């Protein structure tokens, strides 16, 4: 009931390979094979890829996930915890672009859970967006699994990138847009002759 | 009346989660009402 | 007078403000025209943004761009070249890049001309690079054309900010790269560094 | 050999795509040779 519905979309090397929407009371765990949390198995890359070198490295990353990447809501926070051996870095960004321009927002911890999203400042920014701030609050979590965050490379090079959207936050931003809030930049310059 | 502005189709789970955030944050509800 | 059966199939995927709004696959002897029938080329109508968007400011500007496309952005194959021509008033900039990312890292490859067609893809070097890819170059040749319609190419802004971005994939070139991969060619960088403890 | 090569194309999207691949392969025997060699 206090669960959140998450839309999970996985990409291997810039190709969408998986998408599932899960609303579990104990959150989810992104795993690499078949513990609390709903296990969401990231698919074998032989289903969707054909580059054998990339497939080998993706398979290696997935075999080191262990108990998985745990993600769940408790109160005002989304919490994340890394239960296996793949270092995982995260950022809040856009639906179709993992890069925010300011590197990763953090690394997912292993020994304890760590906060990755605070509903409090999201709601503050949602309210000021309805008031004319011109900036919609971001909600799409991106996880770079087994490699450093792609600062100096296109994200499509990364072996395993997972987007997780809490769908209720997506909906709240849409409600603000339907009500008349816009993020369109005042400096937009059309090139029409 | 606010949920009418939820134009995208959604699951019952997403809708209840939106409603819970709205119910817990009457200042967000007020902000949505005010932009109408 | 383009010869039927020498055309190419194009997968067209349109994005407004970083949201996919349209996808159509079309194989026409005279190519296509992206529009908002007298003219040659199959008209591919980019949808009104009211169907998929809710930001009213963005909707207004996308609608303005679409209303200025005129006869459209024409794209067709003839011989070794893909040709493009702008038949309306929206300046359009193009680049060859990746399936899910329009930025190539070196800005636009050109601007679509209006008075005459211009070449936007040469099959010759693509086949050269496909062959060296099968031989171990480690670089797969790119084939996804991206068009930024009505604004500058997004160099110092995320591409998701742009009002109208259209990806056009000649599907036979997608297939040929996949065939090279099935045959054993890889683009995985030798400097890949896994972070696994 | 030509149908052997085309059948590696897993997940073909259309018959038009397939014929267009075949036409490139017939026009470019040096490309066919490279696929056979690998």
């Amino acid at each position: 009931g206090e669960e959140w519905e998450f839309e999970v979309t996985a990409f291997y090397r810039g190709r969408q390979v998986f998408q599932q929407t899960i609303s579990c009371p104990e959150g989810l765990r992104l795993v690499g094979s078949e513990l609390p949390g709903w296990p969401v198995t990231l698919p074998d890359p032989g289903m969707s890829l054909t580059d054998r070198g990339v497939m080998s490295y993706v398979r290696h990353v997935l075999s080191c996930l262990g108990g998985g990447l745990a993600l769940w809501r408790a109160g005002q926070w989304l919490w994340a915890q890394r239960l296996g051996h793949c270092h995982t870095y995260w950022a809040v960004s856009e639906e179709l672009l993992p890069n925010s321009g300011h590197g990763p927002d953090g690394e997912v911890p292993k020994d304890k859970e760590g906060g990755v999203f605070d509903l409090g400042p999201f709601i503050v920014d949602l309210i000021t967006f309805t008031e004319g701030s011109g900036r919609s609050p971001r909600y799409a979590l991106w996880f770079c699994v087994g490699e450093s965050w792609p600062q100096d490379q296109p994200w499509t090079k990364r072996l395993v990138m997972v987007k997780v959207v809490p769908t209720c936050l997506r909906a709240l931003v849409e409600m603000a847009r339907v009500g008349g809030a816009s993020s369109l930049e005042n400096t937009v310059d059309l090139h029409i002759s | 009346d606010l949920l009418r502005t939820l134009k995208s189709p959604s699951s019952p789970q997403q809708q209840q989660q939106v409603l819970n955030i709205l119910k817990s944050n009457p200042q967000l509800m007020a902000a949505f009402i005010k932009q109408r």
